[PDB]
RNA sequence: CUCGAUGUCGGCUCGUCGCAUCCUGGGGCUGAAGAAGGUCCCAAGGGUUGGGCUGUUCGCCCAUUAAAGCGGCACGCGAGC
RNA sequence: CCAAGUCUGGGCUAAGUGGUAAAGGAUGUGGCGCCGCGAAGACAGCCAGGAGGUUGGCUUAGAAGCAGCCAUCCUUUAAAG
């Protein structure tokens, strides 16, 4: 879950004060219906920090809306860490642009295989899934050397069956230590 | 919560002076220091040490003044005498009044002058060491002894406190 | 280092940040507070790592010998035509982006960059993935 | 041992002793008398 | 300067004074080469092959010699198995490989010297030190 | 700053400070048993030879030594040779 | 030293930092976030075991942690190196 503060001073001088007392600055997205409203920081980092809150919504407790949002941008600080600017996003049912957390297992079979090592390369999918994306979608294959390396291809889907991404292009791949 | 519990056994004089505790017991007028803030109780059977905050200073303080005052007590109880051990092949040691005796580098004349709660036990001498009152001072005179002519981590020989479990290092090829 | 086939002669003189933040593996390594950084050096981390690494799980890049260095003369006097193009490396100053690959988890990818970069020219930081990435 | 720089103990047990300003590790092998201050 | 203590040896069964294993080992160590090893013969005899292990001492039961147990795990594994010495690499090699079976089977039959006791606590020994060799379950 | 002038090498005579101390003492460390060594730390006290070849400073060598130090002041010194 | 508070108020240093320096070292000091717990009664102190197939790999002359490159299973509880 996920809670605010609205932003009745908004945009600049605010945002900068904000950034101040600790909390960093924020949009409320649905379809051309938008708010200027306010990060209070330790916690919304806890919250962003579940990650799984990064891949996959929560609910906003602003006022008293109790509603379904995810982030799609966060300006986040150049400098070191901690953003400048958080980003979301308020459902109802037809939810595409899905980057869906996906797990996988090479079911090992690289490293006490070839020495060789696993790159994962996608880790997540942003395909489609109307506010119904499983918070783990999940791949494996026991080949994990060789010049080998998987793909959205093989992909192995779930129930909400749609890529929309592309058609493989590598989910990720094995490469030698010093080689075998 | 705990660095201040301290009783005060045997009617011993436990009282404070100009800025000193006096600790008088077995004749030891031993002083225990007192600081400003620090500050103690003389009750029933207990003496105990108060801290007037809890930084560094203080919190260490009340460490102190509790058991170094603490030592004041045991002290006064008893007498400090320092037991230790001199043992060496190539060494001596026997009283001879108010001296230390000693030789383990030839050219013998180990003589000494206890300072004050300090007396010689020879009972060997392997075994010997000193006595003394305040259990401070004796430790450092002790020490004293000790080295002068003592250590030998290759091949033993020396003065030997209680004689800790002496370590030593190997000799040429075999 | 490489940097082969260039176009020109020698750049020149400047420095103030940049944008690279990512992560590529979870090696974490990040510039922080620096200006040029001589190839010799970077590599001079990379075999760090490379052997550290229990010789094999093989890490991975970042920047790159990017600019030409000029020292020109020899000793001489200055007014030539500041030829020689002496030194190759990195412009990163704004904690830049240095990540790479084996499978150490924990310090001992740790200790590998701990020192890699102490070794490099400058107080910096490193880390892993705290702020995923979305691409296309 | 001196070394105006470094010290980090070794010696598993090794101790960090301060000491006058000074930066002085000691340990209960001699073989690590940090000295740095 | 003399230092007592049982020595634990593993030696070559049928035979009786390994050079290295008992020449220094007992006679130095705490115990005696050849002696020790004609009483190594009086057992030995009829274990002697697979490689056969015993600690001998001076100790209780007023005598030397000791006790006889078990060629130990992973060796007595590749023995029945079929193979020379070690299988040069462990695990990164995935090239000695045994079975269920006969495994949990040779397992019950070497039991002797074996902690507590189970079907599947001597198969699963079998398996695990026998992949601490290049003995992997295939 | 210097060309209406600041006599640039070496040596000589006279030196005077610095330590990053050669020798000295005081040191922990050792892959120190002794003896003697190597290795840092502490500290200028005084001490820090003669010849040869070279205008050489430097250097190589002869014989020494406890030692035969490095370096500042226009690479100190022509109103002193 | 000379003009004008040895002003008041709330910190924070104690080295004299102020009276140049970095790379870099650290139970320095004072301020905030996660992990085990003193009633699954804490940590150092301290008792006592200091488990059985572990003593599996080239090299074994010797790895059988207390040579070095390949393991990372098992038995089994005081627990699990």
């Amino acid at each position: 879950m996920e809670y605010r503060l609205k932003a009745y001073y908004r945009e600049g001088e605010k945002p900068s004060a904000l950034r101040r007392a600790g909390k960093l600055p924020g949009v409320m997205y649905n379809r051309h219906l938008n708010r200027k409203v306010y990060v209070d920081l330790v916690e919304f980092d806890k919250v962003f920090r579940q990650a799984s809150i990064h891949h996959v919504i929560v609910l906003e407790l602003p006022d008293g809306q109790s509603l379904p949002t995810l982030v799609r941008q966060v300006n986040l600080d150049k400098r070191r860490r901690r953003p400048e600017h958080v980003d979301f996003f308020v459902l109802s049912d037809e939810p595409v642009e899905m980057y869906v957390p996906l797990r996988f297992v090479g079911t090992p079979a690289g490293v006490r295989a070839g020495g060789v090592l696993q790159e994962i390369h996608r880790d997540i999918l942003v395909k489609v899934s109307p506010r119904n994306i499983p918070e783990f979608i999940e791949v494996d294959v026991s080949g994990l050397e060789i010049g080998d390396s998987l793909h959205a291809s093989d992909l192995k889907l779930p129930p909400g069956v749609e890529l929309a991404v592309s058609p493989e292009e590598t989910i990720a791949a094995v490469v030698p230590p010093e080689d075998v | 919560i705990g660095r201040l519990p301290i009783p005060v056994p045997k009617g011993v004089s436990v009282e404070v002076a100009p800025g000193r505790v006096k600790v008088k017991g077995p004749k030891g007028e031993l002083e225990v220091p007192v600081s400003p803030e620090m500050r103690v109780v003389v009750e029933e059977g207990v003496v105990r040490v108060e801290r007037p905050s809890d930084e560094r200073r203080h919190k260490s303080l009340h460490g102190l003044t509790r058991t170094l005052i603490a030592n004041a007590v045991k002290g006064v109880s008893e007498g400090y005498s320092k037991e230790l051990l001199i043992k060496g092949i190539g060494y001596r040691a026997r009283l001879v009044g108010r001296a230390l005796e000693l030789t383990v580098g030839f050219s013998h004349p180990v003589v000494v002058e206890p300072p004050e709660g300090i007396t010689f036990e020879v009972p060997e001498p392997t075994r010997v060491r000193v006595s003394g009152i305040d259990k401070q001072k004796v430790g450092q005179v002790a020490a004293n002894i000790r080295a002068i002519r003592k250590p030998s981590a290759y091949h033993e020989k020396g003065i030997y406190y209680a004689g800790e479990p002496v370590r030593l290092k190997p000799g040429k090829a075999g | 280092r490489m940097k082969y086939r260039k176009q020109q002669r020698g750049r020149l003189k400047g420095a103030t940040k940049g944008g690279d933040y990512v992560a590529f593996g979870d090696y974490g390594l990040v510039a922080l507070e620096p200006a040029w950084i001589t190839a010799q050096q970077i590599e001079a981390a990379r075999v760090a790592m490379v052997r550290h690494f229990r010789r094999g799980g093989k890490i991975f890049i970042r920047i790159f010998p990017d600019k030409p260095y000029t020292k020109k003369p020899l000793e001489v006097r200055m007014g030539k035509g500041k030829g020689n193009v002496e030194g190759y490396v990195a412009v990163v100053k704004p904690g830049r982006v240095m990540f790479e690959v084996a499978g150490v988890t924990e310090e001992q990818a740790m200790e590998a960059l701990r020192i890699a970069g102490h070794k490099l020219p400058i107080k910096t930081k490193i880390v892993r993935r705290d702020a995923y990435d979305e691409a296309q | 041992m001196k070394v105006r720089a470094s010290v980090k103990r070794i010696c598993d047990k090794c101790k960090v002793i301060r000491r006058h300003g000074r930066v002085y590790v000691i340990c209960e092998n001699p073989k690590h008398k940090q000295r740095q201050g | 300067k003399k230092v007592v203590a049982v020595v634990k040896l593993q030696l070559p069964a049928g035979k009786a004074t390994p050079a290295p294993p008992v020449g220094p080992a007992l006679g130095q160590h705490g115990a005696n080469i050849m002696e020790f090893v004609k009483a190594f013969n009086a057992a030995t005899a009829n274990m002697g092959d697979a490689i056969v292990p015993v600690e001998i001492t001076i100790y209780a039961d007023r005598s030397f010699t000791f006790v006889t147990k078990t060629p130990p795990a992973s060796y007595l594994i590749r023995k029945a198995a079929g193979l020379e010495k070690g299988a040069h690499k462990p695990g990164r090699e995935k090239v000695g490989r045994i079975t269920w079976e006969q495994v949990l089977e040779i397992a019950k039959q070497k039991m002797p010297d074996l902690n507590t006791t189970d079907l599947e606590a001597a198969a699963r020994m079998i398996a695990g030190s026998a992949r601490s060799m290049g003995v992997e379950v295939v």
